[PDB]
Parts: C-alpha cells; sequence; structure tokens
C-alpha cells in the first residue's frame, strides 16, 4: 500500500514561562542528587525573579482593585508560594554544598590555570556568602585553634599533610539517573547515540576504573557514577532522579 | 575526608607493628619516660603514625605486621557465616580499617572477602530496616552486632522508611 | 540628628500601614509586629515624614534600618513600644554620632 | 598515645553528633569542653618546646644524623592528629550552629564561647543579609516543607498578644482555632506559639 | 543550611508536590465560560488556556494542585486516569506474575498519585475503592519482593532496573547509593 505519512505530516503543517518552570525544576532535581555544585543558571534565575516581581506587583494591584471570584487570587497566592518554596529549596540545597565545598571553590578560585570561577558557578549573592563564610571560618579557626600552632600548621588550604586537609567531592558518588536522550525531538543529531539490537537506542559510556562500556537504553533507569555521567549531564540528556 | 568523625576513631585505633631501626629517644611509645629502643621492637601504635611511618624511611622505619582484625581465623569466620558474624566485638570500625589496609597494602583477596561480606550484611541490613513495627529480639540482636558505619546507614534507612512510612499511612 | 523635613507632621494611623508593616520587615527580616509597637512606629513615621509617607522610600529605609537594628541587639522576638521607645533613642544618638562624623565639630 | 586526650574529645564529638541524630527539635548543646582543649593546648606547647630542642640539638648535632628525622616525623604527627581532632570538634559545633542560626533564629548562651557567641552573631547578620537585596521576594530562611495544603487549622499554645499580618490583626488568645493560610502564620509555627497541623 | 535528612535524597512531600506538579483530567461544577454577551485565571507556571476555558460537566486538563484545591471546595471533581481501574490494575498484576525479571509497565507516579486521590477523592470513583486499594497493596507487594529479588545483584559497577515509581526511588535510594559506594570504594584501593 502507499505510505502517506510524509506528505500528511507536511500537509498539516499549512523562553515560555512553563518551560522555564520545567527547566528550573529539571535544575533543581539535577542538584539535590548531584555532589558536585551544580553551574548557575543565571539568565533562568534571573527572568524568574523578574517573573515573580511582575507578579507580586500584579496581585497586589488586583488587591487594591478588590461579583466575587476569589479562586483566581487564591490561584495567584498559591502559584506564589510554591514558586518562592521551590527557589528556596534550590538556593538552600546549592548555599549547602558551597558550605561543604568552601576550600575547593577557593583553591579553584585560587588556581588560574583552571578554566572553571564562581563568576561561571556561583551567584553574585552566592560568590558573597562564600567569601564571608570562608573569612568567618577562618577567623573563628585563628583564634580558636590555629594562634597556638606553629608556622607549618596554620594552613587550612594545605595538600602535604598525611590525611588531606581539603575536602574533595566524591566524583564517582553513585547517583539515580534516567535518560531523556536529546533535549529536542529531533534525534539524529546527536553523535553520541547509536542504535542497537531490538529497536531501541542507547547511550554507551565507558567506566575507567574497570574500563568497561556501558549501554543506557532509553527509557530506562539506572545507578551510575557522576564522574561517568558528568558529560551527559552538563549537555543535559539525562535527569538525575 | 579531614572532617570525618568516625574516620577519626577509625585512625585511633592502634596496630602491631614492628621497629626496624634502633631509635634512642622515643621511649614514650610504649609509656616509658626515657628508653631507646631496641632492635626489632614488637609495639603497638596508632593508625596516623605508623599509616606513613611504613612509607617514609630501601628498608621504611617501621613494619606493619598482619593484625589479629585481618588474620586466617577471621578470614574463615566471615568466609563461612557473614550474617550472625559479632563485628562489633572484633573492631568498632573494622570496614574502615579494612579500607586503609587494602589502601596501604593491595590485598585482592581481602577486597573480595569485604566485598562479599558487606553485600550479605547489606541484604540482612535492609531485611531490619524495611521492617516497621505496628523492637524484636531477632533485630535488636543485629544491631547489637553492628558497626558505627553500619548503624549510621541503618539509621538512614530506617528513618527514611519511617518517614515514607508515615507519610504513605497518614497525612 | 535626623534629616531635616520640609512638610509638618501629620498623625497617620495603623491602618493604610497594613501593606508596609509585614511585608518590610516581618517577612524580609522575621519580627513581629504588635499592635502598640505599630502605633508608636505610624506616629514617628508621621512625625518624620508628614504627607509623603505613601510614596517615600524613607520609610522603607528607616524600618530596615528599624530591623537591623533590632537583629543587633535582639531584645525580643516581637516588637514593643517601649522597645521602640529605646531603639528610637538609640537611633537619635546613633545618628548625632553619624552626623558629627559628617560634619567634625 | 599523646594524642589520645583529642580521642576523649573526638568521644563526645561523637555523643553530640549521636545527641544530634536523635533530637529533631533543637536541643541545648552541651558545653563547651574548655579543660581538654587547654590540655591539648599544653600538649602542643610541649611539643613547640620539643621541636625547638631538637631544632637546637641538631645545631649542636650529636646522635642526630638519622634519628632527628624520626622523632620530627613523630613530633609532626602529633601536632597534625591534635589539629584534626580539634577542627573535628570544632567544625562540628560551627555546623550545629550554623543549623540552629537558619532553622530558629532565622524564622542558652551559656554553652556557646564568646568566640562561638560573636561567629553565631555575625553569622545572624549574614544570613539577615542575605534576604535583603536580591532574593528578597523568597525568604531564605523560610520553611523547607513544601505548602501542599493552602490553608490550615491552627491552635494557639501560649497568650502572645494582639499581632498583625499582612491586611488583618491577629489575636493570640490562648487555645484558639484559627482557619488561616500556612503562608501567614509559617514563622510563627516557627517560633512554637501557634502549632498545629 | 540544608538538613540532615534533607541531604541526599527527597522527601516524601516533595515527591508530593513533583506530582502535584502535572497535568490531569478533570470534570468541572462550575462555568467560567465566557459567553457572547470575572477575573481571569492568568498563572504563570501552567498553560492557564484550559483553566480559562472551564466548562462545568465536561473533561478538562489541569494541574492536580488546582485539582485538589477545587475538590476541597468541590467546585470541580478530579477524574482517575486509565490505569486505576481494576481491569488495568489486574493486567498489571498478570504481567507483575508472568514475568518475575521484570517490574510492569506502571507509571512513574503510581503509588503517590493513588494515595493523594485515595485521601482526596472518596467519590470520584468509577470502580469501588475497596479493590482498587487492594491491587494497589498487591502491586506495592509484588513489587517489593521484585526489588528484594533485584538488590541481590548489588554490582560495583552499574544496576540497572525498567520501570521503577518515584517513590521507591525513595525507598531505596539511600541503602543502594551507599552499599555501592563502599563497595566501589572498596575496589578502588583494591586497585594498584
Amino acid at each position: 500500500d502507499i505510505n502517506i505519512d510524509d506528505i500528511l505530516a507536511e500537509l498539516d503543517k499549512e523562553v515560555s514561562p512553563q518551560q522555564d518552570f520545567s527547566d528550573l525544576m529539571k535544575s533543581w532535581k539535577n542538584e539535590r542528587c548531584s555532589p558536585e555544585l551544580l553551574p548557575y543558571p543565571h539568565q533562568l534565575m534571573k527572568r524568574l525573579l523578574n517573573r515573580i516581581s511582575m507578579q507580586s506587583q500584579l496581585i497586589e494591584n488586583i488587591s487594591m482593585g478588590f461579583n466575587e471570584s476569589k479562586l483566581p487570587l487564591l490561584c495567584m497566592e498559591t502559584e506564589l508560594e510554591r514558586l518562592k518554596f521551590v527557589i528556596r529549596s534550590y538556593i538552600r540545597c546549592r548555599l549547602s554544598k558551597i558550605d561543604k565545598f568552601s576550600l575547593y571553590l577557593r583553591q579553584l578560585n585560587e588556581d588560574e590555570n583552571s578554566l572553571i570561577s564562581l563568576t561561571d558557578l556561583l551567584s553574585k549573592d552566592e560568590i558573597k556568602y562564600h567569601d564571608t563564610h570562608s573569612l568567618i571560618w577562618l577567623k573563628l579557626v585563628n583564634d580558636s585553634i590555629l594562634k597556638y600552632m606553629p608556622e607549618e600548621l596554620q594552613a587550612i588550604n594545605d595538600t602535604e599533610g598525611s590525611v588531606n586537609m581539603i575536602d574533595e567531592p566524591d566524583w564517582n558518588k553513585f547517583v539515580f539517573i534516567h535518560v531523556n536522550g536529546p533535549p529536542d525531538g529531533k534525534w539524529n543529531e546527536d553523535p553520541l547515540l547509536q542504535e542497537n539490537e531490538f529497536g531501541k537506542p542507547c547511550y554507551t559510556v565507558t567506566i575507567p576504573d574497570l574500563k568497561e562500556e556501558v549501554e543506557l537504553t532509553i527509557g530506562s533507569i539506572y545507578v551510575m557514577r557522576y564522574e561517568v555521567i558528568r558529560d551527559l549531564l552538563r549537555d543535559d540528556k539525562v535527569a538525575l532522579i | 575526608g579531614y572532617y570525618d568523625i568516625d574516620d577519626v576513631l577509625a585512625d585511633g585505633t592502634e596496630f602491631p607493628c614492628k621497629f626496624q631501626y634502633d631509635i634512642p629517644g622515643l621511649g614514650y611509645l610504649e609509656n616509658n619516660p626515657g628508653r631507646p629502643i631496641t632492635k626489632n621492637t614488637k609495639l603497638s601504635l596508632p593508625l596516623w603514625l605508623a599509616r606513613i611511618l611504613a612509607i617514609v624511611g630501601p628498608v621504611p622505619f617501621v613494619e606493619l605486621l598482619p593484625p589479629d582484625m585481618f588474620s586466617t581465623k577471621v578470614m574463615n569466620a566471615i568466609k563461612t557465616d557473614p550474617v550472625a558474624l559479632d563485628l562489633h566485638s572484633i573492631n568498632s570500625h573494622f570496614f574502615s580499617l579494612a579500607i586503609k589496609w587494602i589502601m596501604l597494602f593491595s590485598e585482592k583477596e581481602l577486597a573480595n572477602v569485604v566485598s562479599e561480606l558487606l553485600l550479605q550484611r547489606a541484604q540482612e541490613l535492609n531485611h531490619h530496616a524495611s521492617s516497621l513495627s505496628i523492637t524484636n529480639i531477632a533485630t535488636s540482636t543485629f544491631l547489637l552486632k553492628l558497626e558505627e558505619m553500619e548503624k549510621e546507614i541503618y539509621k538512614k534507612s530506617h528513618e527514611s522508611y519511617k518517614d515514607t512510612k508515615r507519610w504513605m499511612f497518614k497525612k | 540628628m535626623f534629616g531635616s523635613g520640609n512638610v509638618l507632621p501629620v498623625k497617620i494611623q495603623p491602618p493604610l500601614l497594613r501593606p508596609l508593616a509585614y511585608r518590610v520587615l516581618s517577612r524580609k527580616y522575621g519580627l513581629s509586629i504588635k499592635s502598640d509597637g505599630l502605633s508608636a512606629l505610624a506616629e514617628f513615621v508621621g512625625t518624620n515624614i508628614g504627607a509623603n509617607w505613601r510614596q517615600g522610600p524613607a520609610t522603607i529605609k528607616f524600618l530596615e534600618q528599624f530591623a537591623a537594628v533590632w537583629k543587633q541587639q535582639e531584645r525580643g522576638l516581637f516588637i514593643d513600644q517601649s522597645g521602640v521607645k529605646e531603639v528610637i533613642q538609640e537611633m537619635k544618638e546613633r545618628e548625632k554620632v553619624e552626623w558629627s562624623h559628617e560634619h567634625p565639630i | 598515645m599523646y594524642g589520645d586526650l583529642g580521642n576523649k574529645l573526638v568521644l563526645e564529638a561523637k555523643r553530640t553528633k549521636q545527641l544530634y541524630a536523635r533530637s529533631n527539635q533543637d536541643v541545648n548543646l552541651p558545653m563547651y569542653h574548655e579543660d581538654i582543649i587547654r590540655n591539648i593546648l599544653k600538649e602542643v606547647s610541649n611539643l613547640r618546646k620539643n621541636t625547638e630542642y631538637l631544632k637546637e640539638q641538631q645545631q649542636l648535632g650529636m646522635l642526630d644524623d638519622k634519628v632527628a628525622k624520626c622523632q620530627y616525623f613523630v613530633t609532626l604527627l602529633c601536632m597534625e592528629r591534635n589539629k584534626r581532632c580539634l577542627l573535628a570538634y570544632q567544625r562540628l559545633r560551627t555546623d550545629i550552629l550554623d543549623s540552629m542560626a537558619w532553622n530558629n533564629n532565622g524564622l542558652d548562651t551559656n554553652n556557646l564561647s564568646h568566640q562561638e557567641q560573636e561567629y553565631l552573631k555575625e553569622y545572624c547578620d549574614l544570613i539577615t543579609d542575605l534576604k535583603s537585596g536580591d532574593l528578597v521576594d523568597i525568604d531564605l530562611s523560610g520553611s523547607l516543607v513544601p505548602p501542599s495544603d493552602v490553608f490550615i487549622d491552627v491552635r494557639v499554645l501560649k497568650d502572645a498578644g494582639e499581632i498583625q499580618t499582612e491586611y488583618g490583626v491577629f489575636n493570640l488568645i490562648k487555645d484558639s482555632q484559627f482557619f488561616v493560610r500556612q503562608s501567614d502564620v509559617e514563622r510563627l509555627i516557627q517560633q512554637g506559639y501557634l502549632q498545629k497541623i | 543550611s540544608l538538613p540532615a535528612h534533607l541531604q541526599q535524597t527527597f522527601s516524601p512531600e516533595e515527591i508530593q508536590f513533583i506530582v502535584e506538579n502535572e497535568p490531569i483530567k478533570i470534570f468541572p461544577r462550575i462555568t467560567t465560560r465566557q459567553k457572547i454577551r470575572h477575573t481571569r485565571w492568568q498563572l504563570i507556571t501552567t498553560d492557564d488556556k484550559a483553566l480559562n476555558n472551564m466548562v462545568a460537566m465536561r473533561s478538562t486538563e489541569v494541574v492536580l494542585w488546582i485539582a485538589l484545591l477545587l475538590k476541597q471546595q468541590s467546585k470541580c471533581s478530579i477524574v482517575a486516569p486509565q490505569w486505576l481501574t481494576t481491569k488495568e490494575l489486574d493486567r498489571k498484576i498478570q504481567y507483575e506474575k508472568t514475568h518475575p525479571d521484570r517490574f510492569s509497565e506502571l507509571p512513574w507516579n503510581w503509588l503517590v498519585l493513588a494515595r493523594i486521590l485515595f485521601n482526596k477523592a472518596k467519590d470520584d470513583f468509577h470502580d469501588p475503592i475497596h479493590e482498587l486499594r487492594g491491587k494497589i497493596q498487591d502491586l506495592r507487594e509484588i513489587r517489593q519482593i521484585k526489588v528484594l529479588k533485584g538488590l541481590k545483584y548489588l554490582n560495583e559497577s552499574h544496576l540497572q532496573l525498567d520501570n521503577l515509581s518515584l517513590l521507591e526511588i525513595n525507598e531505596l535510594r539511600p541503602f543502594i547509593t551507599e552499599i555501592m559506594d563502599k563497595l566501589r570504594e572498596i575496589h578502588t584501593a583494591s586497585l594498584t
């Protein structure tokens, strides 16, 4: 018979806030389960604060405007507090992970050879929090402990100790991931995608500490090391469940 | 990790070792005031000294003897019945010391033994953590036979299961 | 002391201060406001500002300073009218020191 | 060996972690162990005297060819272990003070030190500076529970007088019921004067 | 800043929030539709076109927190999905009993949505609630048996499941992640 799908499909054709909110929980769910502090989505959060400010003046103007149909106002109200909860929880989790890795972040700022900086990784408020938390913790341990110890042992960014002075994130921490494929619906532009047996395609990644290749079929959930899945998450191919 | 307090008590345990050099002036290792140490002296020292005293020294300063916690009797007892073995009476932080001993002395057989042991007690740990009373002797005697990291994992899993139990089961 | 206000004081009320009470210091800084403290704050904002209390940013900045000062002392989780009086007197001393800092005299 | 007193300090560090793990509500912290850290400071002063004595003995150079390295490393590891114990206990008290500042004071002074008092005070100024300026529409010290119920029944525990809210004036008559929004009285639930669902 | 019980995992009420943020088919019992002769809804995290076009006794698709909020008003009644029927749950039970190695093709939000609609919609089910909750408990128990069977394969490299629910991910997350992290730590210390 005649296959008519292409001509009918091409005959059928003859930034948005909801996608921003879905990306906001994508960032939140990827942030909560990750050991590494994820890069800051500056444009998304600036648009979200501008949108929540415009909604705040909108709901206050309608409150000045106050038939009595109060259910749209109730929709505005729980809309505002649920958005505030999501933003609050995301910033609180990333602030806790800033506090876990203060010494790592200040060495990463101190190393000019590394390409990662806090301007690309943290917000201005998070940069201020990390800096003044580092100074207040520094002052507390100088007037608490390190004043009474000699010149070799007051260093807190030390490396050559018997046990490592500086905290390091667990790069191989096991995490639940669910594959989404490419962010777009067009599958052929991904070079890493390859077709396998039984129709289902997969992503092939190599664990180097065992030197094994593993296949992640689209539509199934896994637990993997974070160093293996870091390059797929930065390209936004999986979701950290 | 620097700040892991469980790792701090893990480093605080003392291991038997042998002194390789005649070293005067360190009599306070064996609680003596001023005795110089004779050649081939058997002594128990904490791990934060002997971990890199066996590194720096060629002939290093300190030779790490196989302790009782990694003996063939303990290995055979682990290989026979991993579940009902009382690991707390052997050492309270047996697994962190096992990881440090494996990282220091790269022993493959001990790695397989500790991995198999961790799997078998993880099954029983999950069985006791998923059980929510609406405490039994059979679970609490196993809590009596648990390590600090193992009861930490049990506490995380048990509060997770209890919190989702009260979420699913009531408001 | 304080900056000079050109217009005469008016007696504004705790009504119509309701949006300009809970959002500025009770949510941004977490301090509950009692009725007598709100009345004393309304009286002092009236005497400081006059008729431009509705559109004046000086009211918002003064309430932020009020919440900040109550955060350094932490004399209470609530807000007391006597506590407002002590904070106002300490602010008069504070801006007297700040005016001496502006012009050394 | 010498560092066993630091290990004793780290034992009550493990004890107060187990106190925090079983107390969901923020209890009063245990008293600052002044005597043990005074003993450790006397120990590290004796270690300073020991390493200066071995430096001047290496300057004299009697029986100091290969031995002086060995007790140099032993003294260095003893000071390193003491620093490990002190920093572990100090950072545990620091983290629980940060949790106390984030939980209740954002939304008992005997046990803290004066340096811990000024740490807690300046951290309070930092967390009240965080919610000002940017990030001001949300509150950073707010509730971490999702608002899955927009309106709740609220029962008054203690008499706290007449209070104000955003657009209305509330009373705190003891043992009374409100049918109000969770976000209006969420801070008052955190203070404990209101307590229901 | 973050609490210790919310450090490396989600709480179940956060899972409730996540599954409250999905679309669901629903029957309005109020008419907000403008005739040819009322403030608009105007939301910013969901499409308000289906909520502006809200017609009484029709099928519309709104988000689930709006669904529960209007069910509290009883201005709008929540329609159960297709898989919340006795026949489809019996088909899922038969698929679970047929293939022991593979989990059934259930939605990711099958426990949380069932709990939400049981505690909030007690008169919105065509099938009786009784056998529905019985089949939900049967599916939960057989999925628990399958995850207990699959937990014997805790591998150092990787571990895969097909269709485990998000609530079951929060059931098994800290135990599996900690045990596999320590197994990987043992083997990486075992490497030369």
